[PDB]
RNA sequence: ACUAAAAU
């Protein structure tokens, strides 16, 4: 009697490959008790024996923590005591998908657990979620043979999958801790702040009514950026330059504008000196002619936070618009995962085929066709997190398919695959140096001489400027006019959605799956307001709500605490220090804060005296 | 000691009064020219020299200025940047000297790039024009070969922050 | 009715 081999996915889709992959097309198929995830059958060979093989699914998070007891009710509770007294369990996510009850059943009697799991934090943290639902119904492992095992892959190519089974491993139970410390932590700070403040600004002010005032280690940076930026355009006083500009004649046709080398001089009078100095001048000299080759570089491949900012950028677009329309094509199948990090592609990837299935589209037919029989360029390389590949189209599509926002998204995407394997775009820089009078002048233009991906993405294409005139050192050319302009340093603009989540992924603040949601959490809050061009523009509730902030303690908006905080995690997740020692270290820590900021609300309390 | 002195003073360019040269210190017996060139390096030309500029520099009249001169930097601002980002990669520096020869006050600019005076220069440090220094305006135009720093600390705060 | 992340 052969054994069975239980294997875990965090996504049907995903356990789908893998089974369909390690059968070799032998696959069968059968649904379970929740309905969604599946259960895929097949023999084969695990321990140098037979054995049969079982896939299954489980969608996401199998527990979610959250507070045991009367302490989930907000009308009979201190938020002060949600810190070190209130008992936290790991209840359930998705109730209706009986998750923990189709593991049970599904190993009543697997001898060996693979866990085909995310190779990331959140992915070993449901590994150990998975681990400690199944392991009590698993047959005893007599002996000391091992009974759990773990598979590290990125790619969901076969060969990939097929080396990735064969050298097997051990899952980390330290960045399980780091997971579950970090939930803690969100959790207690969070909603003790949420709860304080939103028992408080109701209780004074009835503009605020049925408003929720959230405080979260994620989100009140994100309005604190906003904050700021708003808060530079307030305090922003406009100076006066002064810029000389001479128009040059060569052809008796064409008239080149020339640009000033000492450009942007900030005092009239030396400005004034300059003008004087120069209009009285009828030629110029020609000293340089600098006729340089260089080459504008092709795209990365595609990451989740790319595609937002983009999508936000030009496809008009929202972050959780974005996310959603991508779900829905991966789920379609027109796209692979949508919530990447990487922006690297898989040393063993079937580009050729991907590109091969776009060679019957009229808008890139010709340039694919192009590309094919002059043989792809080999992709840039970039950063391997090892956490999925990155977003490539996988189907044909059409207009007539898709239609709207999926179409502009699906189109976006494969012209950025198609233009990461194309060649880059190459282009003359010439630029001519002029003397007169005493004062120096420039022109610069560039002409194409390779578009490469430029006819993949016309948008990131070098203007069509007419070339500068071939005159060498020593020409001498008549200037009409030089003038003077004055002109205003204009204000900065606020935050646009693209900014913001690149300040997001420079300061650690969210992730890949996370900064949607974060930048909707406060639209939704009406802490800012999308206005027109996908500008955040800070609420009088956002304004008062970092000013107060930052008048009782700063530390609690600064971007760096959340990496600080981040670090010492994986001081845990490395092994290097104690679950239990960081997890009392920083509650202690925020517990001193938020008591603090309670016996210092005056401040915020002033502050929004005047405005409501 | 005196005549000779002031004849050694005009000679390295500086056209201080009596007063001043016998304020600066000169120890009968003990130093003629160093040390009290080492110590005005170091102290106020407001409170020490006499004036050699002409009278309306600032006017326009005034075309070429003429002779080894040494004068006192009072405020160096860089006139291609804004005052929010003193520095910045946006323009080459040009930086809008204030100069005193401890009476009269004149601007100087800087076409080519100096790497002798910085937005770090302290003020009060002494700047040697040599030869013949053009005005185009009000503006006495600077470059490496006709400046010359010479250092020196007259006390001063950071007048900053 | 919170905080943060995985999932369709
Ligand atoms: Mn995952
Ligand atoms: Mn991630």
């Amino acid at each position: 009697v052969m054994k069975t081999v239980l294997m875990v996915a965090e996504k049907p889709s995903l356990a789908q490959s893998i089974a369909k992959i390690l059968s070799r097309g032998s696959l069968s198929s059968h649904k379970g008790l929740n309905g969604a995830c599946s259960v895929h059958e097949y023999t084969g060979t695990f321990a140098g024996q037979p054995v049969r093989f079982k896939m299954t699914s489980v969608c996401g998070h199998v527990m979610t923590l959250d507070f045991l007891g009367k302490y989930n009710k907000w009308d009979k509770v201190d938020p002060a005591e949600l810190f070190s007294q209130a008992p936290t369990e790991k209840k359930e996510a998705n109730p209706k998908l009986n998750m923990v009850k189709f593991l049970q059943v599904e190993g009543r009697g697997c001898d060996y657990i693979v866990l085909w799991l995310d190779c990331d934090k959140e992915g070993e943290n449901i590994c150990f979620e998975v681990l400690d639902a199944v392991l009590p119904v698993m047959n005893k492992a007599h002996g000391g043979e091992k009974t759990v095992f773990r598979a590290r892959f990125s790619s969901i190519t076969d060969t990939d999958i097929c080396n990735a089974m064969a050298c097997l491993g051990e899952p980390d139970h330290n960045e399980a801790l780091s997971v579950d410390a970090r939930q803690e932590l969100d959790l207690r700070i969070g909603c003790a702040f949420t709860r304080f403040q939103t028992k408080y600004f109701q209780g004074k002010y009835g503009d605020l009514d049925s408003s929720l005032i959230s405080f979260g280690p994620c989100q009140t940076p994100t309005l604190g950026f906003c904050v700021e930026r708003h808060d530079k355009i307030q305090s922003f006083k406009p100076e006066t330059y002064w810029v000389l500009q001479a128009k040059v004649n060569t052809d008796k046709d064409r008239s080149l504008l020339l640009d000033w080398d000492r450009v942007r001089v900030f005092d009239r009078e030396i400005a004034q000196m300059f003008l004087n100095m120069t209009k009285l001048e009828k030629e110029a000299q020609v000293e340089a002619t600098s006729r340089k080759e260089k080459a504008k570089q092709r795209p990365l491949a595609l990451n989740t936070v790319e595609m937002l900012r983009v999508a936000s950028s030009s496809l008009g677009m929202g972050p959780q618009h974005a996310m959603q329309t991508a779900e829905r094509l991966y789920t379609q199948g027109y796209i692979s995962f949508p919530r990447t990090e990487t922006t690297h592609y898989p040393e063993n990837f079937d580009l050729k085929g991907s590109l091969r299935q776009q060679a019957n589209h009229p808008y890139w037919a010709d340039t694919v066709k192009r590309l094919l029989a002059e043989g792809i360029n080999r992709p840039r390389k970039g950063h391997d997190a090892g956490d999925h590949p990155p977003i490539t189209p996988m189907k044909s599509a059409t207009e007539a398919e898709l239609g709207g926002d999926a179409w502009r998204l699906y189109e976006y995407i494969t012209r950025h695959f198609i233009a990461t394997v194309s060649h880059d775009c190459k282009y003359l820089q010439s630029t001519i140096s002029f003397r007169i009078g005493p004062e120096l002048f420039t022109c610069s233009g560039k002409t194409v001489l390779s578009p490469g991906f430029t006819e993949v993405m016309p948008w990131q294409s070098v203007p069509l400027e007419e070339s500068l005139p071939t005159c060498q050192r020593g020409d001498a050319f008549p200037v009409g006019e030089v003038k003077m302009l004055e002109k205003q340093t204009n204000p900065p603009d606020y935050l646009t959605e693209a900014e913001l989540i690149t300040l997001m992924e420079k300061h650690g603040i969210g992730t890949d799956a996370s900064i949607p949601v974060h930048i909707n959490n406060i639209c939704q809050r009406n802490y800012v307001t999308v206005e027109s061009g996908r500008r955040l523009k800070p609420t009088n509730l956002g304004i008062v709500l970092v000013h107060g902030y930052y008048k009782i303690d700063a530390e609690l908006v600064l971007p760096t605490i959340r990496s600080a905080v981040e670090k010492q995690l994986n001081l845990i997740a490395q092994g290097k220090a104690d679950y239990r020692q960081v997890l009392g270290h920083t509650l202690d820590v925020f517990k001193r804060k938020f008591h603090y900021f309670v016996d210092s609300i005056a401040g915020m309390d002033e502050l929004m005296e005047v405005s409501f | 000691m005196a005549q000779v002195a002031g004849a050694a003073l005009s000679q390295a360019g500086w056209y201080l009064s009596d007063e001043g040269i016998e304020a600066c210190t000169s120890s009968p017996d003990k130093v003629n020219v160093n040390d009290i060139i080492l110590i005005a390096l170091n102290t106020d030309l407001r409170t020490i020299g006499k004036k050699f500029l002409p009278s309306d520099i600032n006017s326009g009249k005034v075309e070429k200025l003429e002779g080894p001169c040494v004068l006192q930097i009072q405020k160096i601002r860089n006139v291609a940047a804004p005052k929010d980002n003193e520095e910045s990669q946006a323009a080459p520096r040009m930086l809008r000297l204030q100069m005193t020869d401890g009476h009269i006050s004149c601007t100087a600019v800087e076409f080519s790039y100096m790497s002798k005076i910085s937005l770090n220069t302290p003020p009060g440090t002494k700047v040697k024009l040599s030869g013949i220094v053009d005005i185009k305006n009000g503006f006495l135009l600077l470059n490496d070969s006709n400046t010359t720093v010479l250092g020196g600390e007259v006390e001063h705060l950071i007048e900053k922050w």
